[PDB]
């Protein structure tokens, strides 16, 4: 021992992550002649909880019938799952939304249904995500979405209002331009800048208010409108490959649980 | 993260009538995509191409 | 014939001075592992007894006059009771263990204009400065200062103690006794400065530290 | 992993027709041994069966 502790008993590892795969596979019978000597235990010892349990006679399950593992969360969460939505009202105008990964903003203002079941099952989040915006209702608009990196000055979040910005600060922190005539989607990905290791969800105090965003993306629409038409935009969150989870946690209850 | 963008160059959908690897079809009405053999049996075997 | 294993009842755990004996006990719950860093957020070398307890602290700082006759004291210090102050970083090792043994490593450090003159002597005097000469204060480890060759001495001295170890809480004597006597009047002329000043540092070297209390 | 021995439960002591069985018991504590006289007190051979 480095720390200069003493112990006459053995210290096993507790809750070793993934220790099955979630597909009907072969790594005669499971449970047979031989009586079942995981059925009494004591679950108190950490080292007697680590026996596999067996109780009745039973067989091999055999092996799935689809090819994929639905139970990978780089498979799962590859989908596509649902952000915010926003419409715009003016002219010129500019519209601010951070992607928080806290509990404590409840939607609409935070992460709705599925992101919020996700986001809070682990501690520490690592890597970029991956964002895709869906454009519905006029055309013949101009817009320009960037991201600025927490830390950094920006407007005021989830208000739509004028821009106290200038071209010269927007197009600096990379910028893409598009028009609603021809494309009507977008999907960009999020660099992973920040000056501390990871984001957490589950915090409070002013580790909230720090420590939980990661990024913020805003959105500047220009040449809307002509006389009667509305404009929205709707937000969606993939997960990418260069992600990275840690430390599993406690899930959220059924009164957390919340959508738009 | 993907890095996969293309530059839409000039002459965007534009119809060339004028030889067969400009006229050639995109996609197909036939089933599976399938193609067909020769079959010089009640044409005497005179086949023209030129 | 199948065993079922049971907890384990009798186990003695703890870091090295801890002993606690169960009569109930059960094994120990760990969830992963300890981790390097590979951007790391600190480039220095971590702390411990070495860094913190081995390093230069200052414990004074006179001021050497025109006014000061010959053989006049300008520094009368112990060594060993200025370190043990709040102050310092070797307070939060020497707080909460009761006996020590230990080195000593002094600098002293002063700063004349050339168009001065004079001298001192910087001798370390274990115990006590007792009826002995002052004119024979070259048989301790000292250290000339004079103001045409040199403006640093360092003396580096063991333990030398009645006893076996030294008690902060409750100290017999002092070990070590440094005095700084004027060994050479200073001259100056019309306009130079009438002073200089003067700075003593001072660290331990080779620190043991034995059974750590609870009563300050 | 270190082992910490206990005082044993059940024993059976005696002498060759006193039979004890205990549900708490403990180890012998015996001090000295049999020691052999140089200078002997009594020269005759000991009591026995024989002898009686």
């Amino acid at each position: 021992d480095d720390s200069g502790g003493f112990s006459t008993t053995v210290s096993t590892e507790q809750n070793v992550p993934d220790p099955q795969v979630g597909i009907t596979t072969m790594r005669m019978d499971v449970s047979g002649v031989q009586a079942p000597v995981g059925a009494i235990t004591t679950i108190e010892d950490p080292v007697l909880a680590k026996k596999v349990p067996e109780t009745f006679p039973e067989l091999k399950p055999g092996e799935s019938r689809h090819t994929s593992d639905h139970m990978s969360i780089y498979k799962f969460m590859g989908r596509s799952h649902f952000l915010c939505t926003f419409t715009f009202n003016s002219n010129n105008k500019e519209y601010t939304f951070p992607i928080t990964l806290s509990s404590t903003s409840n939607p609409p203002h935070g992460l709705p249904s599925t992101l919020r079941w996700f986001f809070n099952l682990f501690q520490l989040y690592r890597g970029p995500l991956d964002l895709t915006i869906i454009i519905t209702g006029a055309t013949d608009v101009d817009g320009m979405a960037w991201f600025t990196p927490v830390g950094l000055a920006v407007d005021t979040p989830w208000v739509e209002k004028e821009s106290a910005l200038q071209i010269d600060y927007k197009t600096a922190l990379g910028a893409v331009r598009f028009n609603t005539r021809r494309t009507g989607n977008i999907q960009i990905r999020l660099p992973w800048y920040s000056y501390l290791y990871a984001v957490s969800g589950a915090l409070d105090g002013l580790g909230d208010k720090t420590d939980s965003t990661f990024g913020l993306v805003s959105i500047q629409i220009a040449n809307y409108n002509h006389s009667d038409e509305y404009l929205s935009f709707s937000c969606y969150l993939s997960v990418t490959e260069q992600s990275e989870f840690y430390f599993p946690r406690a899930p959220l209850n059924s009164n957390a649980m919340l959508s738009t | 993260m993907m890095r996969n963008e293309t530059r839409v160059s000039t002459t965007e959908n534009v119809v060339n009538l004028s030889n067969y690897e400009d006229a050639r079809a995109k996609m197909s009405f036939a089933l599976d995509q399938e193609d067909w053999k020769s079959d010089p049996s009640q044409g005497g075997g005179i086949k023209i191409t030129h | 014939e199948q065993m079922i294993q049971s907890v384990d009842r009798t186990a003695v755990t703890g870091a090295s001075y801890f002993t606690s004996v169960d009569q109930s006990s059960v094994h120990t719950a760990e969830v992963g592992s300890h981790q390097i860093e590979p951007l790391k957020t600190s480039v220095d070398k971590p702390g411990s007894k070495k860094t913190q307890g081995e390093k230069f602290f200052l414990i004074h700082s006179a001021r050497w006059l025109t006014t000061h006759a010959l053989f006049h004291e300008v520094a009368k210090l112990d060594v060993v009771k200025l370190l043990y102050n709040e102050q310092f970083a070797v307070q939060g090792l020497l707080r909460y263990h009761t006996y020590a043994r230990f080195g000593i490593e002094i600098q002293v450090q002063i700063n004349p204009t050339p168009f001065q003159q004079g001298g001192l002597i910087c001798a370390m005097v274990p115990g006590d400065q007792s009826y002995g000469s002052i004119a024979s204060l070259t048989v301790y480890p000292h250290g000339l200062l004079n103001c045409n060759i040199n403006n640093v001495v360092r003396i580096k001295v063991p333990f030398i103690y009645t006893r076996g170890a030294y008690h902060f809480k409750d100290p017999q004597y002092p070990v070590w006794e440094l005095t700084i006597r004027v060994w050479s009047e200073l001259n100056i002329g019309t306009g130079t400065s009438a002073y200089t000043s003067l700075n003593v540092l001072a660290r331990f070297t080779d620190l043991e530290l034995h059974g750590l209390t609870p009563l300050s």
